[PDB]
């Protein structure tokens, strides 16, 4: 479903207060410790053995900046999701053959990453805002798929 | 399955709710209805509105039978039959629904206790809401 | 969907030997007693109460008919399910709401009715090649969602 | 959760496998490997040829380790631990991958039982296989 312009705002207004150095580390280390079949895709990343280790991993904070980075940039594009995550689909789908349902999980983990930096300012209405962006991601990402 | 740990994260964390209960049962109900509005069709016969006094009033009998599963997490079957009862027999609920709640759930818990929503708490409440969602959703008996 | 000559025939093979007026209706049952929330999507058919009246209902039968139609049309139109089934999702994702996990369900309910009909005929490569067929069948009943 | 009338008929379905156990976990293997061929990255390290005596080996193991489960059906979490610790703990198995394995244990029942494969023995059966798959799946030790 479509963002509308006030949500657009809100969203953008939000995500400009963002930790850009912390938040994509936190929703991929949540990714790798909630769901923990997700770390067969990071073998090369080091420790994972414990949630303290995941999220301690600077591979991890590393990587979960450019997932950000990826985010930030449909946030930027949002009528335009689908060329805008085109590589990354074939990267993710073609290549890594990531079941499309994980790119949901870390759309939700981001989102609740979001509620957990932006406590009472995380409002229902901003986290349906939130939930039309990462299902378009999501959507943009599995388009390969399609 | 829960671990040990799961089960002491879970009864820890969703300890510290407390008085709470029905507001944070209400706000997961009002993100879900928001967030995911075809949710809304199973509830034609309640009063949606923001600040819903049925809605209310609701979130706190959601909240009180999170309450109730989680004082029988061992025998959660027996404890909620009542309630797979009416969620899988009666209202047939697709179990993305669940899905959606839980979810709803935790956002709820991060935003209202961000001290007690590390990780590992993170992923034992997933793993409680979604043992919860099995039985709601199963027919057993 | 991409299915190899010998895929090809191999699938049109079986398909023209399919009772036309029972194997919709099983596949369709299946999905009810099987996954039983799918019947709050059919509560003007009446009584879906035991496995046995799902399987008996009149309406059930008829309607399975109509969707085994569809994956007819299906394919003979492999090149172009978005297009063929683009009123079907419409139907499916803006009017009824049917969550795409169930698409995905009611094609490997058919694929176990055409094991149960064809038995060792319903070979792995066969399976192979309708599971292309079943999931593009998903994917243009969902492309309303994408 | 599986209902009385489940594990009954779960049990009637899986007596009638017999000595084809091992056959019907190689086949169900098979049809996976060839169906969802992304499953074949989880055994890069076996022979996946067509009538591969490595895949009929795996198919009793696996055949096998049902039998446990339905000796076991309300112990499964206890009997299956190291098969939870070996998939959930060292493996990793995303879960995608227990429902197509479990699709092609249908599927290949369906094939050979025909009589056997009702509308209640197949829900029953996928309810059972679903279990399966979540204890399997999950990390609770
Ligand atoms: C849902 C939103 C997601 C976004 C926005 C995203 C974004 C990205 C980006 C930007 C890269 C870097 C590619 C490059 O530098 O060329 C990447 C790599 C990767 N992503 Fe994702 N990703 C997502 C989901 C997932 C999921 C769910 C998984 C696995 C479960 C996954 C696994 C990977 C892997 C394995 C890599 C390569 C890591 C490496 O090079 O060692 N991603 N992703
Ligand atoms: C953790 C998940 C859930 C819990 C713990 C829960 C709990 C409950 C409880 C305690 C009731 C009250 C039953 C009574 O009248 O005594 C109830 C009713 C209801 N629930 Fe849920 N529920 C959950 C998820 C869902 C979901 C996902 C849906 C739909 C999307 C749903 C739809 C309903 C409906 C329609 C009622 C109507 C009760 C009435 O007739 O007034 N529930 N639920
Ligand atoms: C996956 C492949 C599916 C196909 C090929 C299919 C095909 C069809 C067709 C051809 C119709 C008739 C529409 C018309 O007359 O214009 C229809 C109607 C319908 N389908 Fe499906 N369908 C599928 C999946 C589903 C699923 C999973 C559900 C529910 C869980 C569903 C629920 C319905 C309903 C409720 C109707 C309308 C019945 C009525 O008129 O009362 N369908 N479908
Ligand atoms: C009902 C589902 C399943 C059952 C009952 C099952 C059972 C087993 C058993 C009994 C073993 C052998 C343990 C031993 O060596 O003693 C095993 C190994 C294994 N399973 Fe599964 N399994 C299931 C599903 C899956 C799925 C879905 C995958 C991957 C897609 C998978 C991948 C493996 C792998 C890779 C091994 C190790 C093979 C080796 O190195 O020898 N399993 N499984
Ligand atoms: C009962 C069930 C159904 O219907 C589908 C999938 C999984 C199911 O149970 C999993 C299972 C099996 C054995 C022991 N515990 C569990 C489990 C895992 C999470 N919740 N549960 C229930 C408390 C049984």
């Amino acid at each position: 479903v479509h963002l509308t312009p006030v949500e657009k705002s809100a969203v953008t207004a939000l995500w400009g207060k963002v930790n850009v150095d912390e938040v994509g580390g936190e929703a991929l280390g949540r990714l790798l410790v909630v769901y923990p079949w997700t770390q067969r895709f990071f073998e090369s990343f080091g420790d994972l053995s414990t949630p303290d280790a995941v999220m301690g991993n600077p591979k991890v904070k590393a990587h979960g900046k450019k997932v950000l980075g990826a985010f930030s940039d449909g946030l930027a594009h949002l009528d335009n999701l689908k060329g805008t995550f085109a590589t990354l689909s074939e990267l993710h789908c073609d290549k890594l053959h990531v079941d499309p349902e994980n790119f949901r999980l870390l759309g939700n983990v981001l989102v609740c990453v979001l509620a957990h930096h932006f406590g009472k300012e995380f409002t229902p209405p901003v986290q349906a805002a939130y939930q039309k962006v990462v299902a378009g991601v999501a959507n943009a990402l599995a388009h390969k798929y399609h | 399955v829960l671990s040990p740990a799961d089960k002491t994260n879970v009864k820890a964390a969703w300890g510290k709710v407390g008085a709470h209960a029905g507001e944070y049962g209400a706000e997961a109900l009002e993100r879900m209805f928001l967030s995911f509005p075809t949710t809304k069709t199973y509830f034609p016969h309640f009063d949606l509105s923001h600040g819903s006094a049925q809605v209310k009033g609701h979130g706190k009998k959601v909240a009180d039978a999170l309450t109730n599963a989680v004082a029988h997490v061992d025998d959660m079957p027996n404890a909620l039959s009542a309630l797979s009862d009416l969620h899988a027999h009666k209202l047939r609920v697709d179990p993305v629904n669940f899905k959606l709640l839980s979810h709803c759930l935790l956002v709820t818990l991060a935003a209202h206790l961000p001290a007690e929503f590390t990780p590992a708490v993170h992923a034992s409440l997933d793993k409680f809401l979604a043992s919860v969602s099995t039985v709601l959703t199963s027919k057993y008996r």
